[PDB]
């Protein structure tokens, strides 16, 4: 509760560049951001995928 | 071809999925608990039929 979520997005606002924030607390399998091998039913792109996805850009605020 | 039309009912089994909604409807449920049946039945299907965690999911969930 110090703010490091709203400095970083500030540094967005301020370097014109779109935000995007990750948790990555206690996570475990990697998959989240390596996704899934896409032949498996029900696979889905890592959290990044849907980062670059909604932000519009290459260079977003990660 | 007739089956696709009605004989499938275009309906997903979700047979664990809709046996735990039924069985908790009756029930006053609190949010939290809500909320994270919710999480565990995604994650179970995101999951697959024949692996352990799949197991251990639905051990949990029951
Ligand atoms: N120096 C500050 N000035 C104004 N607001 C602040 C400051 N530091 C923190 N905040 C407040 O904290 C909130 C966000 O906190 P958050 O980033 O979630 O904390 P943490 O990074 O510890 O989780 C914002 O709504 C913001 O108003």
């Amino acid at each position: 509760g110090v703010g490091k979520t709203s400095i970083a997005r500030s540094i967005a606002r301020a370097l014109n560049r779109e935000y995007f924030r990750f948790s990555v607390g206690g996570m475990t399998d990697v998959a989240e951001i390596k996704g899934h091998r896409r032949t498996y039913v029900g696979a889905m792109p890592g959290k990044i995928i849907q980062c670059l996805k909604k932000t519009k850009t290459e260079n977003p605020l990660i | 071809i007739i089956k696709k039309e009605l004989g499938l009912e275009k309906d997903d089994k979700d047979a664990i999925e809709e046996k735990f909604r039924e069985r908790l409807k009756e029930l006053v449920v609190p949010k939290h608990v809500m909320d994270v049946v919710d999480e565990e039945l995604s994650k179970l299907g995101l999951l697959d039929n024949h692996s352990s965690e799949f197991n251990v999911t639905r051990n949990y969930l029951d």
